[PDB]
RNA sequence: UAACUGAAGAGUUUGAUCAUGGCUCAGAUUGAACGCUGGCGGCAGGCUUAACACAUGCAAGUCGAGCGGGGGAAGGUAGCUUGCUACCGGACCUAGCGGCGGACGGGUGAGUAAUGCUUAGGAAUCUGCCUAUUAGUGGGGGACAACAUCUCGAAAGGGAUGCUAAUACCGCAUACGUCCUACGGGAGAAAGCAGGGGAUCUUCGGACCUUGCGCUAAUAGAUGAGCCUAAGUCGGAUUAGCUAGUUGGUGGGGUAAAGGCCUACCAAGGCGACGAUCUGUAGCGGGUCUGAGAGGAUGAUCCGCCACACUGGGACUGAGACACGGCCCAGACUCCUACGGGAGGCAGCAGUGGGGAAUAUUGGACAAUGGGGGGAACCCUGAUCCAGCCAUGCCGCGUGUGUGAAGAAGGCCUUAUGGUUGUAAAGCACUUUAAGCGAGGAGGAGGCUACUCUAGUUAAUACCUAGGGAUAGUGGACGUUACUCGCAGAAUAAGCACCGGCUAACUCUGUGCCAGCAGCCGCGGUAAUACAGAGGGUGCGAGCGUUAAUCGGAUUUACUGGGCGUAAAGCGUGCGUAGGCGGCUUAUUAAGUCGGAUGUGAAAUCCCCGAGCUUAACUUGGGAAUUGCAUUCGAUACUGGUGAGCUAG
């Protein structure tokens, strides 16, 4: 099936999680189809904690791809934001 | 690493005062054996020298009167040629934008090395935090205070009274009663002295 | 195999194996006697063969026996061949 | 909307099929000479049409055999 | 705003000289190794050799809400040696059948010069789970594990007779779509389980209603995969001819699908100097190093594709495999044994032996991100997240700061009294980073359960689903976390190479072509600044040197960018094949050439401006770039094609 899911990069103990819209087969940091935001658990400052392109999340939700739970609350607390 | 040991054998090598020591007694009452250098084969000033020894020389005497190692000054000297400007003044900057340094222009530390010493053990404070890297650069329109446990010292008083005797740079802006400060820009290459040549430096990185 | 799991696996293949078997050798003996009777050259004979071939064909194509494509190849190309004996 | 490619004929004897010699002309990755190239391709031509020495048209298709992908389109000049 | 700005020489042939020409040096870089030495932290990296052989543990399970058996806990009722027995309904567990998963994730680069890879296109295909929509889910039957009995074997495990359930299996019925069709017609499915309940009945225990999870047929979407074409992709001619299913066609077979993929006939074709065939080597790309550039070298760690799984040949199941931890066959090897009979494949993680100059722990947790199963609770996951070891690399920090001269002593040199070590040392006054001890303490956890409210669905206020609210519980392997605050006291913390020129840094002793040094030129045969020690100094600094390797310098294979009278270099001389190039004018074409537009050129990497790490390394947002390829539309000076004309060749 196509997910919605986080792929993890950044430094150790300071994760940075690409939102990223893939087969559920592919490795978690490996082959995917379109990057569609980020999240960034640690953010401080001026950085950014969440980006979520709403327009490419609903049109992949509606081909019928899953969001996982984390980028399913992620989505939910981004469209609250806004 | 730092440097420890003799500076007053590394001001004679160059053969110029290097300001690694206080003040209160001016170089030549305080060697005695200036335009000699340190070796017994040491010689006059008028020894000749070929254009690497001369750019060499330059280099280590820009080296030792800021406490900085090689690797870290080649570091220096990348940075400020990728930085659009003039080289040598964009390396100069960077020399003189450097924690210890502003907090020894600041007359806060009688030596460059005080004001080492006084970074590293946590004794000032950066827009408001207490840091302990000497190698931090300052910026424009920065904050720089003593801590509070760090006043009250008979050294800092020491250090304000000899940087008195000194003229206070344009680019620092410093209230010695509540010992705080701000570096309000970076120093232009007019303000630093003349008897520094660059393009030897830049020469000789640049071979 | 080395895991409960994977004797497991095996031991269905196995079962799966001879009952494919049985259902696919239907459908070849099927085949073969309207091949015989097209090569007989009667065209009532070939017909009455090719009707009783084709549920048969189409029976095995819906259990995944064989493809539903190989099937409408088999059904069409039979029936074309019984045509040609007029 | 279709690849297409002219070339000369330079052999009929197969039956429904035709060899056609394409020419290209492409600079040397180095030394910058203007050099050519040729490569051959089997392709379809249904009735026979074509012959050695013509220039003829040829389109991508399916492939009709194991070394035949094109096929004719038409016969721009006759020998 | 910006995204680039770039090019150095030296030594050595001779008594001088100029040229030619090799050799050598100064730079950058590394998955390095070795020698001496060694405090801390952050972030990375860590068998490059034997695709050699492997002890041991772990790396694929899950579902009782699909099914029948079988176990062991408690409870309640009964009796009575009285707290023991004998019964009865609910809660748990699972060897077997069955479903899904095991084709992912992880490892390695042996094979493979094109069936692979890169770029750009194409038509003749299949696709579980997911999304949307349509039509359904009726009624029967025969079996087989478990189980029971017998038997073989110490067992491990085998064999034989008789039963049994199902969402296991097979007919029959029905068919919006679907398949075939001669356009008349013909053919083909499926399975139940669970939650709740108003009325009614209940042949007595359910029907019925409703809501989910399922199952069947089909069409689209999405995803994944199969197939085809063109152009590129390392040497060898001391490898020149290769090919008969070979090249094409027809009838038939075969596949999910085009196709010599297979087969029977018909024809004699097909490839090759633009390198066929044979042969050596090799995974390919994004990228990495070097270089002014053009080029050269390379393909660890990260990402994509391919191939392989002890060595070869096969197929089964399945949506998907010709399947690392599945099956059959052949081979080599290894292990257990009571000699009856059995068992196996670390190029998964850790580890062992061996090889080697050389590369780590038989660790913790599923808390986070994902993956499998399940309605859920939850279980599994050597992926992963972490921890351990190593100066292997990069970045940062410390090993203290000020003062201190009639210049202590001691050492090295000496013109014998000075010089130097040197403000160096001692003395005097201060500070406490990091490490040590004590106290406090974020973030990585979104959520879930309980309570309450709202809205759908229904007959329903029940159930289910989607939302809101406050409050309370519960949830972290790292972990004695980061970070902050106190205490003690300079207390715990410097080595390595070099000093003839190239090339910064000089003397004294010792030895005397010896011992030795040496990258090149060269030093050493009694005053050696070149060997060994010492003093002094220079360069670096938790590092410093040596060896190995790539590019550069090398215009020293010269495209950019070289030469051939005498330095190396014109074939002994003609003719001529392929090929390269080719006079003037004109019309036309638009292949080369030039311009525009569109699509593509994955992400990461490089560069620029920012952001967050106490700074930096590092992480990260957005740009720029990706110099290319393809399609299409234009231009016609030059080159090419075509037609016509001319005369200086
Ligand atoms: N049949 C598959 C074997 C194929 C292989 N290519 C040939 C092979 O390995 N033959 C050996 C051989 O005959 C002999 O061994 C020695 N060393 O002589 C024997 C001793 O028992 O074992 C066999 N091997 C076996 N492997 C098997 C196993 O594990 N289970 C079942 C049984 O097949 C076992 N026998």
């Amino acid at each position: 099936m196509v997910v919605i899911r986080l792929a993890r990069g950044g430094a150790k103990k300071r994760p940075f999680y690409q939102i990223v819209v893939t087969d559920s087969r592919n490795a978690r940091d490996g082959r995917f189809i379109e990057r569609i935001g980020f999240f960034n658990p640690t953010a401080q400052g001026q950085a950014e904690k969440l980006r979520l392109d709403a327009d490419r999340f609903a049109h992949w939700v509606s081909q019928g791809a899953q969001p996982s739970e984390r980028v399913a609350s992620l989505a939910a607390q981004a469209k609250k934001a806004t | 690493a730092r440097y420890i040991g003799p500076k007053c054998k590394l001001s004679r090598r160059e053969g110029t005062d290097l300001q690694l020591k206080s003040g209160v007694k001016p170089f030549d009452v305080k060697t005695k054996k200036a335009n000699k250098a340190p070796g017994q084969h040491g010689q006059a000033r008028g020894g000749k020298q070929s254009e690497y020894s001369l750019q060499l020389r330059e280099k280590q005497k820009v080296r030792r009167i800021y406490g900085v190692l090689e690797r870290q000054f080649s570091n220096y000297y990348k940075e400020a040629a990728r930085v659009k400007g003039a080289t040598g003044e964009n390396l100069l900057k960077l020399l003189e934008s450097r924690l210890d340094n502003v907090v020894y222009r600041m007359g806060f530390g009688s030596t460059r090395a005080e004001a080492r010493q006084l970074v590293s053990h946590r004794s000032i404070t950066l827009n408001g935090r207490r840091v302990n890297i000497a190698s931090i650069q300052v910026k424009a329109g920065d904050v720089i205070a003593v801590h509070e446990g760090a006043k009250q010292q008979l050294r800092i008083k020491n250090a304000i009274e000899l940087a008195a005797q000194r003229g206070i740079p344009a680019w620092i802006e410093v209230d010695h009663s509540k010992l705080e400060g701000t570096f309000k820009a970076a120093p232009d290459r007019s303000d630093l002295p003349a008897e520094i040549n660059e393009s030897l430096i830049v020469e000789l990185y640049s071979k | 195999a080395n895991s409960a799991q994977a004797k497991k696996r095996a031991r269905q293949n196995v079962k799966a194996r001879k009952h494919n078997a049985s259902l696919r050798s239907m459908v070849r003996t099927y085949i073969k006697r309207t091949l015989s009777a097209i090569a007989g050259g009667d065209y009532a004979v070939a017909t009455e063969a090719y009707k009783k071939a084709v549920p048969v064909i189409d029976r095995m194509a819906d259990k995944g026996i064989i493809h539903k494509n190989k099937a409408a190849r088999h059904k069409s190309r039979l029936n074309a061949q019984v045509k040609a004996l007029a | 909307t279709v690849r297409t490619l002219t070339g000369k004929v330079v052999s009929d004897k197969m039956d429904k099929s035709i060899v056609v010699l394409i020419e290209r002309r492409v600079q040397h990755p180095l030394y910058g000479k203007s050099i050519r190239r040729s490569t051959k391709l089997h392709a379809h031509d249904e009735n026979n049409v074509a012959k050695i020495g013509d220039v003829v048209t040829i389109k991508e298709s399916r492939p009709i055999s194991k070394t035949k992908a094109w096929t004719l389109v038409e016969v721009v000049e006759a020998a």
